[PDB]
């Protein structure tokens, strides 16, 4: 495939290894998040508003 | 007492352990197991 500017190789390893063996598929990797969330703050009567 | 030769060849590339319930009866040994080489067999010696 060509992209950019550049030549370049393009190879998808689940059928030719990986297929019907055990061991998963490496380069579906992990993100990670860490949420937060405020539980019972106050705010002042200054934005008590509709 | 396995097949001694094969028909025709398979195709398909699966994992087999999953699909166990298509099957009637499945077993799986590990590699080499000692029993698939042990063979008896009944017999009738003459007949008067």
């Amino acid at each position: 495939v060509v992209v950019g500017d550049r030549l370049v190789f393009l190879e998808a390893l689940e059928k030719r290894v990986y297929q019907a063996t055990q061991v998963p598929y490496p380069l579906v990797g992990n993100l990670d998040v860490t949420f937060v969330m405020p539980l019972g703050v106050f705010k002042p009567a200054a934005d008590r508003y509709a | 007492r396995p097949a001694i030769l094969p028909s025709g060849q398979i195709l398909s590339n699966i994992e087999v352990h999953s699909h166990r319930a298509l099957f009637d009866i499945f077993k799986r040994f590990r590699s080499d197991d000692n029993n698939l080489y042990g063979a008896e067999f009944d017999a009738l010696l003459g007949t008067y």
